[PDB]
């Protein structure tokens, strides 16, 4: 028979599947699917136990489709082979891989994972578990499994201690331990069982502080003496002097170490009992000794002046009934007797200047301190002046009314008591009087009106303010003997210290003068008297009637005695019509002319001519008087 | 003058109808006259048409007579045999066929000369027979390309199947060889 | 006339018998000519030379049956011209079924010559690689390429040379080392009722060999597996001391690190980074002179003999691969040769059977033309 | 360790110990450390103070008084140590002159509970004046140990200059004590400063009427 | 020399097939009529085919048929 019909015969039977085959890629040959496992097995076999699919092909010369399906078989048809990455791996060559592991981790101590992988071309986690699975059984050592999984054996072990030793001899300050584990390259674990170890043997000496940095007993118990001596021998301490020795958190540090003793902490610092206690003593002393005292002086010379202010504060928080003493410049501190005993020394000569002008700027103040007060900060003295501004400014005005008093006891205490008593007559004379003139403004012409209202205005009602503004100034006391003596700039100035609700009734009745108008002025005289104390009494019909006769009589006794010509005419023409007409008339002596020749309508044609002639410009004049007396 | 206008215009019109008229009447006629000379030309072409027609009668008859004057050199002819198409059956090529298969199952090696021949046809219907039984599959068997036929039954193609489900490995040569061993000729 | 008898090759059988001059059945009458050729055969002096021996028994022989036997054949042979068929059967078949079959067969000689050919070359590339690999692995080894366990073992027993030169050096250098590190450790670590590292206390005078006097073996202090190994943990336990000094004598001093050092021995005062940087290198250098000649593995060959056993498994394994391909490609190269000179013993008959076919076609045709008035024949 | 080195304060201290040009006295000579600081402004930075304990006795004519009650006294009568009872104090009628006499007569003193409250009130503000205020002793230590521990001690402080001196130790030293004393006091020095060698220009080491010695 | 042309109908179901010879040289018309005649059908709507199908000159000789197209004949 031939070659091709033979193949043929196959393909023939391949389709009848009497014969299940597969075609060598060269073609030349047929194998059959149970004796591809067969040649599987017995190069798995012969080159050791270990094959690649790839090389399986090479070798069976059949596609790969076929050996990967005859790999999952083989898997499972012998459960000691594996496949990892495409090859099938045996037990065999396992046992033998850790047969050399051993050799070799025997003999360099350790072995890395990661270099057992590279060298073999195995995946890690299969190596890992591989090794495993036979530790102990072959392989003489132990696992970490954790970092690098490297294994060691008991003489690593060894190293790792000599040389944790060698190197924690060497560490006199605190060093992190994550540093030392990743640069020289340790196991965490093992480093703290041997550390844990060495310490309690005592080889080492030391605690880890975070569960991490090492801190030697050395660096600790010189840290520990330095600042215990210092506490001892200066009694604080300063919490920056401390970190520099390597103590960041000073207030914990202090609080931890010393717990048992007395001590007040104050921000950048810590005073220990015994300067507290010479503080207070010193305060003490100023308190019942009638005196002052600074404490900076007291102090060591590296606490801020606000660690002295707390200082202070806490101390002088045992003296709450006592003396209400106060603290200047934050430090020093002054009793209140000291401050009673200044305003004493400054009285006298405050006195003396007082009754010589019958306070000083702050710079006298101090002057008069430095001048009393010795050895003294310039703070001391700007605070204690301006303290004192106020209080002896009190005191000075307490003085100078004292001495208005004295100088006055007799002088406005005849004032208050008798003259008040005339101050009310007199006032009610002038008050009297005004009202006949305002029936004088009321009678005659708008023009002659115009004229008699500011004559009236610029004599008596000045009379009579006068009178309310010197009694006022009487309690200022610069009035003028004269009251005669006002005027405006001086009624001005006496409003210029005088009381709102008076002064706005005194500024209505002096602004009335400036007024055009009478009926104003009298309501604001009134205000103003009662806002005075003034009683003003309307005269009656018969006080009336008896200032009328009063001032007829004055009249004629006048211009019957008096021997002025002009004031002559003067006084006949007002008396004529007075008589007539029933009420009394001030005029100026810029008006005569008018009233003489309104009076025509009342009286003769002889004395109105007579009165007319002698106005125009001796015995005619001595006529003029006669009438009155013949009227 | 306008009457005179208007008779003037009725004789211009005059003009202008009768000589229209006129051209009309010639141009009818004369072409009359020409269409029927084309007639008498056509009737002059119906002539040579029907002399064509008649020497073409004359000249099929001629070779009619050469025709039948050129029949009598022959008839000097010799049948051999006569001979008549028989039978071929769907009855008698069944028949046929299978005395074919059992002429080759007792033969089992024949290279298509002796088989072309007892089976009595050329061999390319031989090759045709054969290829059309084996599509179909009635018997299997090889036809090798040197020039043969062999026949294989079922049992040994069996066989060869267990020979190579045995062995496991086997190369084209070695399935020659095994195929000499086990086919049998 | 001369409009050419052409024909393909092929139906020559076909078209003869179509034009009748033979029939079927010949087949028979062919073979009762051979059982006759057969007594023809037996006693000697187709139809070609059915005329060839007819001009020899004319001459060399009718009394005899020589040549009666060849005039009936003869007679056979051109009644229904059965000699023309045979003939015509003999060059068909000839020239369809053989010329492919030996072109065929010719040709998957050659086929099979480059196939070889290409293997061997293959494979006396992969051996070539493979030598050079083998030549690699025992230079990395540091063997010279020749005995593989007598080279190992040679180099294992030239050991015990250098060792001395490191316990020599290991003699000096090492004085103000030992003392600096059990003074920082009686002061720092308070423990002065203690002896810090022994072994090297035993080098440093009282010699670097007589692991009996260590006990109060008989190899060398390295030598031996345990105390080499203490050894070295004692030189990287003073190297780590060391360097951990200079690495914080590198920051300048402080208050407190100037308070600790007030009431230290003179040794520990005044120590500088340099002069710790000094002996760290000398450390260094111990240390790593050690580990490289470990590196060299002459350690674990005069211990745990499977080493050198697996050492030679491996490179003899890697020569032996390779002296296998060798085998395999010349016996290949032989293999191939043998199938070229039979190929080549084989070739000749290609030509004779083509030159026999050329004779035979012409014969064929001239017999056609001479039946058919000596028309111009050929086939296709 | 430290800018100054062994080698440097052991010659120094040779120098002014046992040198020749060197020029016997009668008196006990006293050894002194001369300080010049630099980088500071003692008008806006810290004004630093410290009191640190040598191991040897710089000055021992150094006086140590006793502001202690009748216990006390009695305690102290056994000893030549001298003491002044709380009459006598009361004796002074806080006169400025003989308080600061008796600051000037003794240098520094040491006083009881009992009387440290009282200072205020007996004495007035002249013992501070002076830098001289007493350090408390109880009944409950050694009056030997204590007296022993104020002649140890030395103190720095900053006042106005950039000048500062201190004592260390006598001239019958053991060469080996004053390296000690000298050691301690510039550690202690530095560590008060700010900035810990760039606040520090120029050191000296120098014997009562001796040639002075630089250190750094 | 002479050559027998193989003459076989198509029409009836027993299929005629006749063999008669002559000389090469004869133009194919003297077999035409000769089958016709024999065969009982006219020979104009005749058109002789070969096995396969093809039609044939018959203004020919004998040889060129019985060379070009074969001796296996027909007649429809």
């Amino acid at each position: 028979l031939s070659e091709r019909n033979c193949i043929e015969i196959v393909n023939k039977l391949i389709a009848q599947k009497q014969l299940e085959v597969v075609h060598t890629l060269d073609g030349k040959e047929y194998i059959t699917p149970a004796q591809i496992s067969k040649e599987m097995r017995d190069e798995l076999h012969v080159r050791g136990g270990r094959v690649n699919i790839v090389d399986l092909q090479q070798v069976i010369n059949v596609d790969l489709i076929h050996i990967e399906n005859r790999i999952g078989d083989i898997i499972k048809s012998e459960k000691h082979v594996q496949l990892v990455l495409g090859q099938l791996i045996d037990e065999n060559y396992l046992d033998r891989l850790a047969e050399e592991v051993n050799d070799k981790l025997q003999e360099s101590g350790q072995v890395t994972i990661s270099e057992l992988c590279k060298t073999y071309d195995l995946p890690g986690n299969f190596l890992t578990q591989a090794l495993t699975q036979r530790l102990g059984r072959i392989i003489s050592g132990h696992i970490d499994l954790d970092n690098r999984g490297v294994i060691f054996t008991e003489a690593f072990v060894a190293r790792h201690k000599a040389r944790i030793r060698g190197l924690f001899s060497a560490i006199t300050r605190p060093t992190a331990v994550n540093s030392l584990i990743s640069k020289y390259g340790f196991q965490e674990q093992l480093l703290y069982s041997v550390l844990e170890e060495l310490v309690n043997s005592g080889r080492l000496r030391g605690t880890v502080v975070g569960g991490a940095v090492f801190v030697p007993d050395i660096y600790s118990r010189t840290q520990s003496t330095w600042v215990d001596s210092f506490f001892r021998q200066n009694g604080y301490l300063e919490f920056d002097a401390l970190s520099r020795l390597g103590i960041p958190d000073a207030v914990s540090y202090i609080k931890k170490r010393y717990k048992t003793t007395q001590l007040l902490f104050l921000k950048a610092a810590c005073v220990g009992q015994g300067l507290v206690d010479q503080v207070e003593a010193s305060v003490e002393e100023a308190i019942s000794s009638g005196t002052w005292v600074d404490i900076a002086p007291l102090l060591p010379t590296s606490l801020s002046v606000e660690d002295a202010a707390i200082l202070l504060q806490q101390v002088m928080r045992a003296f709450s009934k006592q003396a209400s003493t106060v603290v200047f410049s934050d430090t020093v501190v002054v009793s209140e007797k000291f401050i009673n005993d200044c305003t004493e020394l400054f009285r006298e000569l405050m006195h003396q200047k007082a009754e010589k002008e019958m306070f000083m700027f702050q710079d006298e103040i101090e002057d008069f301190l430095r001048k009393h007060i010795q050895d003294a900060p310039e703070e001391f003295i700007s605070e204690l002046a301006e303290y004192l501004i106020k209080p002896l400014n009190k005191t000075y005005l307490e003085v100078v009314r004292s001495v208005f008093m004295s100088s006055t006891t007799s002088a406005s205490g005849t004032g208050r008591k008798r003259t008040i008593k005339d101050l009310q007559e007199e006032v009610s004379n002038l008050y009297n009087n005004i009202r006949l003139f305002e029936k004088g403004m009321k009678f005659f012409a708008d023009d002659t009106q115009a004229a008699l209202t500011k004559h009236l205005l610029k004599s008596v009602c000045t009379d009579i303010t006068n009178l309310i503004f010197n009694f006022l100034a009487s309690d200022l006391m610069m009035a003028v003997d004269d009251p005669a003596a006002i005027t405006s700039e001086i009624r001005k100035k006496i409003l210029s210290k005088l009381s709102e609700e008076t002064k706005v009734a005194l500024t209505k009745l002096h602004n009335s003068l400036n007024e055009k108008s009478i009926e104003d002025f009298i309501s604001c005289l009134d205000s103003a008297a009662e806002a005075c104390d003034i009683m003003v009494k309307r005269g009656d019909k018969k006080r009336e009637r008896q200032i009328l006769f009063q001032h007829r009589q004055a009249l004629a006794e006048q211009l019957k005695v008096t021997e002025d010509p002009a004031l002559i005419l003067h006084l006949t023409s007002v008396l004529l019509f007075q008589f007539s007409t029933h009420s009394m008339l001030h005029a100026p002596g810029r008006c005569v002319p008018q009233i003489i020749a309104f009076l025509n309508s009342k009286i003769p044609e002889d004395q109105h001519a007579l009165l007319v002639k002698y106005q125009g410009l001796q015995e005619l004049s001595s006529s003029i008087k006669d009438l009155v007396l013949k009227s | 003058k306008k009457l005179r206008k208007l008779e003037e215009k009725q004789a211009r019109k005059a003009q202008r109808e009768a000589e229209e008229a006129e051209r009309e009447e010639r141009k009818r006629l004369e072409s009359q006259r020409e269409a029927e000379w084309k007639k008498e030309e056509e009737r002059l072409r119906l002539e040579e048409e029907q002399k064509e027609e008649e020497e073409r009668k004359a000249r099929e008859e001629q070779a009619q007579r050469e025709h039948e004057e050129y029949l009598k050199l022959k008839e000097a002819f010799v049948v051999e045999e006569e001979g008549v198409g028989e039978t071929m059956t769907e009855e008698q090529s069944q028949s046929f066929l299978t005395e074919f298969i059992n002429y080759i199952k007792q033969s089992k090696v024949v290279l298509l000369e002796d088989l072309a021949s007892q089976v009595g046809l050329r061999t390319q219907d031989t090759i045709n027979r054969i290829q059309d039984l084996l599509a179909e599959g009635t018997i299997t068997g090889v036809i090798d390309d040197r020039g043969k036929f062999i026949y294989i039954t079922p049992e040994e193609l069996a066989a060869v199947a267990n020979f190579i489900r045995q062995r496991g490995r086997v190369s084209i040569a070695e399935l020659a060889q095994a195929s000499n061993s086990l086919i049998a000729w | 006339q001369h409009v050419p008898i052409d024909i393909q090759t092929s139906k020559l059988l076909d078209w003869l018998v179509d034009r009748r001059h033979c029939s079927l059945k010949w087949q028979s009458l062919v073979l009762t000519i051979r059982e006759k050729i057969n007594a023809a055969i037996q006693d000697m002096p187709h139809y070609f030379h059915c005329l060839r021996i007819l001009d020899l028994l004319k001459g060399t022989e009718y009394s005899s049956q020589r040549m009666k036997d060849w005039q009936e054949i003869i007679a056979l042979y051109e009644k229904d011209n059965t000699y023309l068929v045979e003939l015509s059967s003999l060059l068909v078949r000839n020239v369809n079924y053989e010329i492919p079959s030996l072109k065929k067969q010719i040709a998957k000689c050659q086929q099979l010559q480059q196939e070889y050919s290409r293997k061997e070359e293959e494979c006396q590339a992969g051996a070539a690689e493979m030598r050079e690999q083998f030549y690699h692995s025992c230079k990395q080894y540091g063997i010279t390429g020749e005995n593989v366990r007598g080279e190992l073992l040679a180099l294992v027993k030239d050991l015990p040379s250098q060792l001395a030169e490191i316990g020599a050096a290991a003699q000096q250098s090492l004085g103000e080392a030992i003392d600096v590190y059990q003074a920082s450790v009686g002061f720092v670590c308070e423990s002065p009722t203690e002896q810090v590292l022994p072994m090297l206390r035993f080098v440093q005078k009282r010699g670097n060999s007589t692991v009996y006097e260590w006990r109060t073996d008989a190899l060398t202090l390295l030598e031996y597996t345990e105390t080499r190994n203490q050894f070295l943990d004692e030189l990287m336990e003073l190297e780590i001391f060391l360097a951990q000094r200079a690495v914080e004598l590198s920051e300048e001093a402080d208050v407190l690190s100037v308070s600790q050092f007030q009431l230290a021995p003179a040794i520990l005062q005044g120590q500088t980074k340099e002069k710790m940087v000094t002996m760290v290198s000398v450390l260094e250098d111990l240390i790593g002179k050690l580990t490289s000649l470990q590196l060299q593995h002459l350690f674990m060959i005069l211990a745990s003999p499977r080493y050198v056993d697996r050492v030679t498994e491996f490179l003899q394994q890697k020569l032996k691969q390779s002296q296998l391909l060798a085998l395999k490609k010349e016996l290949m190269v032989q293999k191939q040769q043998e199938a070229l000179e039979e190929q080549a013993a084989l070739e000749p008959k290609l030509d004779l059977l083509l030159e026999k076919t050329k004779e035979l076609q012409k014969l064929i045709e001239a017999d056609i033309s001479k039946r058919y008035s000596g028309r111009p024949v050929n086939l296709m | 360790s430290s800018k100054v080195s062994r080698d440097t304060l052991y010659e120094a201290v040779r120098e002014v110990l046992h040198g020749n040009q060197r020029k016997r006295r009668k008196f006990l000579e006293t050894v002194e450390l001369q300080i010049s600081l630099k980088n500071y402004d003692p008008q806006k930075d810290k004004r630093f103070s410290g009191t640190v304990r040598l191991k040897s006795t710089p000055r021992p004519k150094f006086s140590v008084c006793v502001l202690g009650d009748q216990q006390h006294c009695d305690e102290a009568k056994a000893v030549d140590i001298p003491h002044m009872d709380i009459e006598a104090l009361k004796k002074l009628n806080k006169n400025k002159k003989l308080v600061k006499k008796l600051a000037k007569k003794y240098d520094a003193f040491l006083a009881s509970e009992s009387l440290i409250k009282q200072i205020p009130r007996i004495l007035g503000p002249g013992l501070n004046k002076a830098g001289k205020f007493p350090s408390l002793l109880t009944h409950n230590e050694n009056m030997v140990a204590k007296v022993d521990e104020v002649k140890s001690t030395i103190k720095f402080q900053m006042k106005k200059v950039l000048c500062l001196a201190v004592a260390v130790g006598h001239v019958k030293m053991t060469d080996d004590e004053l390296v000690y004393n000298i050691h301690l006091a510039v550690n202690f020095l530095v560590s008060l400063l700010k900035k810990n060698w760039q606040n520090v220009r120029a050191l000296y080491i120098k014997s009562t009427m001796g040639k002075p010695q630089r250190l750094y | 020399s002479k050559v027998s042309f193989k003459i076989t109908l198509t029409s009836d179901p027993r299929l005629p097939y006749k063999v008669l010879s002559v000389p090469e040289s004869t133009p194919f018309t003297a077999v035409l009529k000769f089958a016709a005649e024999e065969f009982k059908v006219p020979a104009a709507t005749s058109a002789i085919i070969t096995n396969d199908g093809i039609g044939i000159n018959p203004a020919q000789t004998a040889g060129n048929v019985f060379l070009k197209h074969g001796s296996e004949l027909r007649i429809i």
